[PDB]
């Protein structure tokens, strides 16, 4: 039994249909997003961008888990529809100044000694 | 042993004891253990289902009316399976005493916010919340509080260092702050200073 | 009691040394005080006290103008009092270095020097420690 | 006791200088490099030694509680000197 | 819908650092969202890398307008958790400096709620008594504001010699700077305008929130921390605690002032019975040696050694020590694991407390009533935000 | 080793100081 | 040349307009706007130099960095700035706004605020006195006394 | 490769990059973006300066402490020049002007200077110099422009054997004199254009591309003696080009043809501002003039970068050419124009 | 103890209501008020005139670090690295080894300025009074790399200002 209480969800149908639900909120927010910070960036590169938050968790399988980052989502959500966020905040989930780093064995030789 | 050490009180320490025993038999389905310090504050360690009922009880029984809840905060112990300790500190100004309730969470276990009890408590679980990822259930409004707008990470772990993980600056190609990977110019120098020998024999572990 | 004040001024005006020392020093530092000299400094600061006055306005500096190379008539700032008048200056004693000399010792500074921000001979900080890892020199004749 | 390098780089007394290939030197070009002039180790050789006329002698560096810790200095050795391990003074008994 | 409007954090009367999110219809405000953090620094986890006597410089800067204050409460907590005494100087220095700290803090509350009520001549007044407070923490210490005097032994160094006669000149006379004030703000109808029945709080309510000092007793309720649970020698000082009965603006002001008198009043005392004797626990595990033995004696350089480089290990044990700050209820708790080293020091600022109840107190006012109970609140975010 | 000198309030003590509220009446009917 | 003669005097004159009206923004982040505060009080009295606090960034001269600079904050210093009119300068006070101080090591903290704006003067202390921060705006003023922007453009 | 010269770190702000550049004007609008881009990744920066410090103030912040170092220089002197590179590896010229002053002409600023650079920074032992001549320079060029920068390109090959040259195509970026000079037109209410502007072809390239193309150039062992050529992605009729222009800045668009001696007279009128002229009779032939196809040389692609298209950056220069009622509009909206391509 | 600060009744009597009548239509308080300002206008203001006149300190006063010396002219600082163990700003770094004649000195003494926060731990540590506070307070500078400081700069501040930091400490020493 392992006797673990929940958060939310009972098991990972109800956490699906909340991420499912947080997915098309954020959906639905990003031309909003576009037009009330005046990003240069497209709605398709905004919606490419949340695509990508989610499939990066997409791994987790324990309820609980989800259900917390279903939560963390939320806020976030808020966070950009209220405009508490500024344009730097936002364009922080692009890494626009960050130079790419080569994941090949070669290239990392090459510059230093981390793996 | 009169000048330079602190004097004891124990009319107030034997207070204490019998108050704590009046709440552990009056509350047995939550009171795990009481506690006297020896400097005269007493603390009482409850099941975390407990947090409501126990909290109602010391703000509106009669006898302790414990009405101002001083302050709300967290300890991380990573070796214990539970690793967030939850402190409530609790005054009493009819009988002028103060009270400590303790109790314990992990990572995955939410907590009963108390904000029905004490409105204070609305911004302390919230910090709760942003320092250590405790989660509170039924919070009017839980959000951050203290960290930068989308900050990542719990800062007030045992296990995020000190420094986090990001830096900002200004960047004049893109004309806004960024953020980047941490850069430290000098690193944060660690130094090793506990004494090899034992320093308080009172306070000596069994060696297992 | 009005011409007692009037008269004052007129002697605040000759004790500056006439109309042209009255004018430069309310030009230079925006007052005309005159004081009783307590003492001047090689590099040419002159310092002057008036007991009468509140704590703070009791004790004062009129600069040189000419400080170790830079022409300082309107140029000037605190950083151009010597150590012991420093002391003097700031109340953090009651004797000035006249009366009560500081130490002599072989390594202090002969030659006061203001502050050089903003100038070649400004501070430049660097490591002060040698090479730490020596490397390998190869040889320098052939091998074959 | 500040020599030249044959850059002209002044040497500090820890004995820091550039080297010529070295390209932070450029951080002292239109400035200067800041070099203190006043070597410690030959002001305290310029000291005299001092002869006492005990096997054990005590150094506190002057000035009483101005100075620094006390410490006492055996004399035992005739052809060498005691030095205070604090301020660098020298301390022997009469010989010859 | 509401207009929405951003009050600071450049804004001058935000008191420094607070993203005040307003919801108003036309000027009436309809809902305060406090945003805070803007001057977190982490004081805590720094703490937490720091050995006891590292981390005192930090309640300096925690409330930056009361520093001794700060200084004696977190003094008081280590001392209890090392179950060891101040000599009774110490305490008599502690007690006189915590009250001239207070009349600095009430100083800087009253001025600047007028200031932003629209009255800017107290302010330079007052600010002159404020300088001349400087110097005795200078003169005490080294510093103007920053002193890290008070330690967990007592105090660093003794008084200078002519110091205690300083101090009598300059409260023998500050009645009458208090008494201008009064004639300028007390019976102005325009101040009782902007004042009288604005932020109005229950004494339930004050109870709830967790509101403490001058909160709770403009309200009526008879609370005192000095009185009720003295610290140093608060037992051996006569003084009034003075109580509100509207819970508005205008009783907290007079309350302020009230308490500015009856520091005077116990800083007369102090100066009076100022006793002889060390001014640090003469406990050379505790408290560094004289300059002078640790030249000398063997003991006196190993423990000076030893407290400068690892520090003084403290027991295990956790306590919750509070003190009544300038502000309200100052309080640390604080977890030693038995080395030099805290484990866990939480603080409690009164201010955080204060400015959650901020939107409960605004309910039915306007801007310049808002601006006013930012005011009457005393809120300084370096011990809000930490 | 002469006597213990040390800031001390005076023999006797201080002076009286003024702290309570003096706003007079100054004003005709 | 007359031409040099006469940017000269304009330079100079523009110089001496600028640096005798310096305001600077009604703007503090810690302790050491508690020092500023006094610097304005009537024993310092920087109103009697001809310095004046604006609230408005667009009415506004200096910037004067007095506290710690958080990662929060670091935009809202950036967008004010960015408000102030030109020509503007930035004093740096206090050694939070320096380098970091006594929270160098945080998470949450800009080590100095030289990374997101420039700077022209740093004041050092923690707090400087009000009478270090006063020497720190005379060397401003010495600074500005020392521009060269007509004589620059006549070479031009 | 001298020890200290060696990289370490992580390529941020902190590390050791083993650059030590002396950038010649670097108070420009391509200078902000080189000097920004080597100090990302912790290199030591020198720069020389001729103007008043207060301009320099920008390029503080792009550095970790002590590695940008200001130094003043006159560019016709070379002790200066010699003083600025004594210690770098690396020099790069960005030394250019559009119009002509009283006291610096096209043949002092793209001649003379960039051969005294080159000459001394060879006598000195750097290693590696990168020089910026134009995509259009030609020796029997009308433009006077562009004569000097193929004559100047030559000196600096001669001097500097080993010199990488870069050759862009009319930068576009938000201080540029490309988008925002077609912007600003408005101002006289319709747009004058020689022939209507459909004989006119224009290859523009982004900032950053050109900046990034530097860093890999310095960065790149087989660039040493190379001459490459910096253009966009796409080539635009000049028509089409200032309609999407106006587009973008949702402005009203009214074209009329101008001859092209009317707008030489208009450039000769414009030339006469003692300040930055609004617009030359040598800036008018550039206008106008088609930009060249040069497929013998190497490009951007060959440093490893993508060139960006003007669709996906235009709206970052001319969003503070809208009015208010227009300032939300997205990027996607203003329906990109039509290219000459092959 | 307690007192009450706003629980006064005011006269009902024909005499009392006129007063408060005539306060309402005549402006009595706010006359008073503009008596007070009027009062403090013919006062002498609190200015002094810097920087010609200084703001009063004590020998106590932390300000800009020095290293000093003994009157020989040797160092006084012998590398214990206390004051390095004691900083709570950790704006101290030091190296040492032995000297070419066998003493115990340091080869690299730096201060970060824009990490210290002047609190005088180092001096209180230092077992040789060889790291002081000066008095000084007037060294601000034009670029943050100016405040960086090593041995070099230390020691030439202590040369600078020994004159002054010898009497200061003199004045207090029997104190510490
Ligand atoms: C309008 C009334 C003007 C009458 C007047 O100025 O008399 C001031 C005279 C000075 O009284 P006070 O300032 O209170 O006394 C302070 C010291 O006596 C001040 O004495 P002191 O030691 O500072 O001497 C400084 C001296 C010289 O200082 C100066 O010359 C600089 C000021 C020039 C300003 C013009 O001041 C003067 O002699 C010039 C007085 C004003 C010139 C008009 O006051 C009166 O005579 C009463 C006038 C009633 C006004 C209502
Ligand atoms: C580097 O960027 C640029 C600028 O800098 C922002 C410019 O100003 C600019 C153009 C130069 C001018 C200053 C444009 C502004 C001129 C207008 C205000 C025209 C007003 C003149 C008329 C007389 C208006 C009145 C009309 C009459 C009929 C009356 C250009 C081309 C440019 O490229
Ligand atoms: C016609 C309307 C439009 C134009 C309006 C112009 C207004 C008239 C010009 C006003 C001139 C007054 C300025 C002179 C006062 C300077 C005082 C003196 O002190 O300045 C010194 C040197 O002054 C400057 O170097 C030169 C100032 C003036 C330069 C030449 C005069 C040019 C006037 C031409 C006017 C024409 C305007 C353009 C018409 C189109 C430097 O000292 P300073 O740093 O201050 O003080 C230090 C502070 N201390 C003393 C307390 C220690
Ligand atoms: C309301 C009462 C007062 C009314 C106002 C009257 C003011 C009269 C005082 C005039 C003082 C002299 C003006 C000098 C300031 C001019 C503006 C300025 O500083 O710009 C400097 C600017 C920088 O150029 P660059 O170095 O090439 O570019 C670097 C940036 N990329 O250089 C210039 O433009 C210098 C040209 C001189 C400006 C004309 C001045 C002549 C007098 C004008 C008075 C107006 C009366 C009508
Ligand atoms: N922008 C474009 O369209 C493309 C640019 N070109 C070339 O790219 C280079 C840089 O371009 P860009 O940034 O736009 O030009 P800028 O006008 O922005 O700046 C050019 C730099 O050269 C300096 N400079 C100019 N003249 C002199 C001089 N007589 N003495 C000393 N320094 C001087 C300027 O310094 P100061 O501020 O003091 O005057 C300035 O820093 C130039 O060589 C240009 O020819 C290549 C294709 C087109
Ligand atoms: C009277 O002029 C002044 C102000 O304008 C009202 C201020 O805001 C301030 C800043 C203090 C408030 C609380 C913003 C000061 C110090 C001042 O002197
Ligand atoms: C004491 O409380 C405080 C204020 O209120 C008086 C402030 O205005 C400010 C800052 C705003 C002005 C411009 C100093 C700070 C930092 C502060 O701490
Ligand atoms: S430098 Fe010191 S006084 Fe100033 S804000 Fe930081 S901690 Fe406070
Ligand atoms: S004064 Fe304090 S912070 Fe500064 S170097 Fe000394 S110990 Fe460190
Ligand atoms: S300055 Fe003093 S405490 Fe610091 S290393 Fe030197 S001798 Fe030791
Ligand atoms: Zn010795």
């Amino acid at each position: 039994g392992t006797s673990v209480k929940p958060i939310f969800s009972r098991d990972m149908n109800e956490a699906k249909r909340r991420v499912r639900e947080l997915y098309r909120a954020w959906y639905r927010e990003v031309p909003n997003t576009v037009h009330l910070f005046q990003l240069d960036i497209s709605v398709k590169q905004g919606r490419d961008k949340v695509r990508e938050m989610f499939m990066k968790n997409a791994h987790v399988t324990d309820p609980r888990v989800v259900d917390l980052l279903v939560i963390k989502g939320k806020m976030e959500l808020e966070e950009t529809i209220n405009v508490w966020k500024q344009r730097t905040h936002i364009m922080r989930f692009f890494h626009e100044t960050e130079a790419p780093r080569p994941t090949d064995f070669l290239s990392k030789f090459y510059v230093g000694h981390d793996p | 042993t009169r000048p330079t050490i602190r004097p004891r009180n124990d009319v107030v320490h034997k207070q204490l004891s019998a108050f704590g025993q009046y709440v552990a038999e009056i509350l047995p389905k939550y009171v795990q253990q009481v506690q006297v310090s020896c400097f005269n504050e007493l603390e009482i360690f409850i099941h975390p289902d407990g947090v409501i009922p126990v909290l109602t009880f010391l703000r509106d029984h009669t006898n302790a009316q414990f009405k101002s809840l001083a302050d709300l905060t967290a300890v991380d112990v990573p070796t214990r399976q539970n690793r967030f300790e939850i402190v409530y500190n609790l005054l009493s100004l009819r009988f002028n005493s103060r009270i400590r309730v303790k109790t314990y969470t992990d990572e995955l276990t939410p907590i009963e916010s108390s904000v029905t009890v004490y409105k204070a408590a609305n911004w302390y679980e919230r910090e709760i919340w942003d320092m250590f990822g405790v989660f509170f259930a039924n919070h009017p409004d839980l959000r951050r509080i203290l960290t930068d707008y989308g900050f990542e990470g719990h800062p007030f772990r045992k296990d995020f260092p000190l420094s986090g993980y990001v830096e900002l600056r200004y960047d004049d190609e893109v004309k806004r702050v960024v953020a980047e990977p941490v850069e430290l110019a000098q690193e944060f120098r660690k130094f090793d200073l506990n004494s090899p020998w034992e320093a308080f024999p009172a306070y000596r572990q069994p060696p297992e | 009691e009005l011409v007692q004040v009037l008269r004052r001024g007129l002697q605040q005006v000759s004790g500056h040394g006439g109309l042209r020392g009255y004018l430069r020093v309310l030009f230079r530092a925006n007052d005309v005080r005159v004081g009783t000299l307590v003492g001047e400094d090689k590099y040419g600061n002159k310092y002057y006290e008036d007991n009468k006055q509140f704590f703070g306005r009791h004790r004062w500096v009129i600069y040189t103008t000419e400080m170790n190379g830079r022409d300082t008539f309107w140029d000037v700032d605190g950083s151009m009092v010597p150590p012991e008048w420093h002391r003097w200056l700031h109340c953090m004693t009651d004797d000035p270095p006249t009366t009560k000399p500081p130490t002599a010792r072989k390594y202090i500074w002969t030659n006061h020097k203001f502050n050089v921000s903003g100038t070649p001979q400004q501070y430049v900080p660097y490591s002060t420690t040698r090479k730490k890892i020596q490397e390998w020199v190869p040889p320098s004749t052939p091998y074959k | 006791g500040v020599r030249t390098s044959p850059t002209g780089e002044k040497v500090t007394h820890t004995g820091q200088a550039y080297d010529d290939g070295d390209y932070r030197r450029v951080r002292f070009s239109d400035r200067q490099k800041e070099v203190n002039e006043n070597f410690a180790i030959d002001l305290i050789a310029e000291q005299p030694v001092s002869e006492v006329g005990s096997r054990v002698i005590s150094c506190d560096g002057g000035g009483g509680a101005l100075g620094h810790p006390r410490v006492y200095i055996n004399l035992d050795k005739e052809t060498k000197t005691g030095t205070c391990g604090y301020c660098g003074l020298q301390f022997r008994q009469p010989h010859h | 819908s509401n207009l929405t409007l951003n009050f600071g954090p450049q804004h001058p009367a935000a008191h420094g650092v607070l993203r005040l999110v307003m919801e108003l219809s036309g000027e009436m405000v309809r809902k305060c969202d406090p945003h805070i953090g803007l001057l977190h620094r982490g004081t805590e986890k720094l703490i937490e890398y720091k050995t006891y006597l590292q981390a005192l410089p930090y309640f300096d800067r925690l409330d930056y307008v009361s520093m001794m204050c700060n200084e004696q409460a977190y003094s008081l907590a280590v001392e209890k958790l090392l179950n060891i005494q101040p000599p009774p100087r110490a305490q008599w220095i502690r007690v006189l400096f915590g009250e001239i700290t207070r009349l600095l803090n009430h100083i800087m509350a009253v001025t600047t709620h007028a200031l932003d009520i629209g009255a800017m001549t107290p302010f330079f007044w007052m600010f002159e008594e404020r300088e001349k407070m400087f110097e005795f923490y200078e003169r005490v210490s080294g510093a103007r504001m920053h002193a890290a005097y008070i330690r967990p032994g007592g105090v660093h160094q003794d008084l200078p010699l002519g110091l205690l006669d300083d101090i009598y000149e300059f409260s023998k006379n500050f009645s009458f700077r208090i008494d201008e004030l009064e004639e300028m703000l007390t019976n102005n109808r325009i101040w009782r305008n902007r004042t009288v029945d604005i932020g109005v709080v229950t004494a339930e309510d004050a109870l709830n929130y967790g509101f403490s000092g001058v909160m709770l007793r403009g309200s009526g309720i008879q609370w005192d921390l000095r009185k009720t649970q003295p610290y140093d020698v608060y037992d051996q000082v006569e003084f009034d605690v003075p109580i509100g009965s509207r819970g508005d603006c205008y009783d907290r002001y007079l309350c302020r002032v009230e308490e500015m008198r009856q520091s005077l009043r116990i800083i007369s005392q102090c100066l009076n019975k100022m006793p002889p004797g060390e001014i640090k626990v003469d406990d050379a595990k505790v408290s560094p040696p004289k300059r002078a033995e640790m030249k000398t004696s063997m003991e006196s350089l190993i423990h000076h050694f030893k407290l400068y480089t690892e520090g003084y290990q403290v027991p295990p044990g956790a306590t919750y020590t509070a003190i009544e700050a300038p502000k309200g209820e100052f309080g640390v708790y604080l977890v030693s694991d038995g080395s030099s080293r805290p484990y866990r020091c939480k603080i409690k600022a009164p201010g955080f407390a204060h400015l959650a109840g901020l939107d409960k107190m605004s309910k039915g006012h306007m801007l310049a009533d808002v601006v006013a109970i930012i005011g009457t609140q005393d809120i300084v975010f370096g011990e809000v935000d930490r | 080793a002469s006597k213990v000198k040390q800031d001390m309030p005076p023999p006797g003590g201080y002076g009286p100081i003024d702290y309570k509220r003096n706003l007079p009446r100054r004003g005709l009917s | 040349s007359r031409g040099e003669y006469v940017v000269a005097k304009l330079d100079d004159l523009v110089n001496w307009a600028r640096r005798s009206s310096l305001w600077p923004m009604t703007f503090g982040l810690a302790c050491c706007a508690v020092e500023m505060m006094h610097m304005a009080a009537p024993r310092y009295d920087m109103d009697r130099f001809g310095v004046v606090f604006r609230a408005s960034p667009r009415q506004s001269d200096v910037m004067i960095v007095a506290g710690t600079l958080t990662n929060k904050m670091a935009p809202a210093l950036r967008k004010v700035y960015d408000q102030m009119p030109e020509p503007r300068y930035v004093v740096s006070m206090g050694s939070c706004a320096n380098g970091g101080g006594y929270y160098h090591y945080s998470y949450s903290v800009v080590r100095g605020c030289d990374r997101i704006v420039p700077v022209d003067i740093y004041v050092p202390g923690c707090p400087p006195t009000a009478e270090a921060l006063l020497y720190g705006i005379l060397q401003l003023q010495r600074k500005i006394k020392r521009e060269k922007r007509l004589r620059i453009w006549y070479r031009r | 490769l001298h020890h200290a010269l060696i990289p370490h770190g992580k390529g941020g702000r902190s590390s050791v990059s083993g650059i030590v550049a002396t950038v010649f004007g670097a108070t420009g609008f391509l200078g902000r973006y080189v000097v920004n881009h080597l100090g990302r990744m912790g290199s030591q920066v020198i720069v020389p300066y001729r103007c008043e410090p207060y301009d320099t103030m920008h390029l503080r912040p792009m550095g970790d402490l002590g590695q940008i170092i200001f130094m003043e220089w006159n560019g016709k002197d070379k002790d200066s020049i010699r003083k600025v590179v004594e210690h770098s590896n690396v020099v790069i010229n960005l030394v250019g002007r559009e119009w002509e002053t009283k006291n610096f002409d096209f043949e002092d600023v793209f001649v003379k200077i960039p051969h005294a650079i080159a000459q001394v920074s060879k006598e000195a032992g750097v290693e590696k110099l990168i020089h910026i001549s134009h995509l259009n320079a030609d020796i029997k060029s009308p433009s006077r422009y562009l004569r000097s920068k193929a004559v100047g390109e030559k000196e600096v090959r001669a001097a500097f054997p080993e010199a990488t040259i870069i050759k862009p195509s009319d930068i576009f970026g938000r201080e540029d004199r490309f988008l925002n000079y077609f912007a600003s037109m408005r101002w006289f209410g319709g747009v004058p254009l020689i022939s209507l502007g459909k004989e006119t072809v224009k290859q523009p390239v982004y900032i950053v591309d050109v900046s990034k193309g530097i860093i890999n150039a310095i960065k790149d062992p087989d660039a040493k003696g190379k001459t490459f050529a910096f253009v966009g992605p796409n080539r635009y009729l000049l028509f089409d080009l200032v309609q999407y222009i106006f587009a973008v800045a949702y402005r009203p668009f009214l074209p009329y043809p101008l001859p092209h001696f009317a707008y030489r007279w208009v450039g000769r009128l414009f030339e006469v501002s003692p300040f930055e002229p609004w617009t030359t009779r040598d800036k008018v032939e550039r206008v106008h003039m088609s930009d060249m196809t040069l497929p013998h040389l190497p490009g951007l692609e060959d440093l490893g970068i993508q060139a960006t298209p003007l669709e996906l950056k235009a709206i970052e220069v001319l969003r503070r050419h809208r009015t208010y009622r227009w300032l939300t509009s997205e990027m996607e909206d203003v329906k990109p124009a039509k290219t000459v391509n092959i | 103890t307690y007192k009450f600060v706003n629980m006064r009744e005011p006269s009902m009597d024909m005499k009392s209501v006129t007063d408060r009548a005539a306060q309402t239509l005549l402006w009595t308080e706010l006359v008073r008020g503009l008596g007070m300002t009027l009062s403090y206008l013919f006062r002498e203001p609190a200015t002094i005139n810097y920087p010609f006149e200084k703001g009063p300190l004590s020998p106590r006063f932390r300000g800009e670090h020095a290293l000093r010396r003994y009157p020989s002219g040797e160092e006084r600082c012998i590398a214990c690295k206390l004051c390095e163990a004691v900083c709570p700003a950790q704006a101290i770094t030091i190296e040492a080894e032995p000297r070419a004649d066998g003493s115990r000195r340091t080869t690299r003494y730096d201060i970060d300025m824009t990490k210290c926060i002047y609190c005088g731990f180092c001096q209180e540590a230092c077992p040789v009074d060889a790291i002081v506070e000066g008095p000084n307070f007037e060294f601000s500078t034009e670029t943050h790399e100016e405040l960086l400081y090593n041995k070099e700069k230390l020691l030439n501040n202590g040369d600078k200002w020994e004159a002054e930091i010898a009497a200061n400490i003199q004045a207090d020493y029997l104190y510490r």
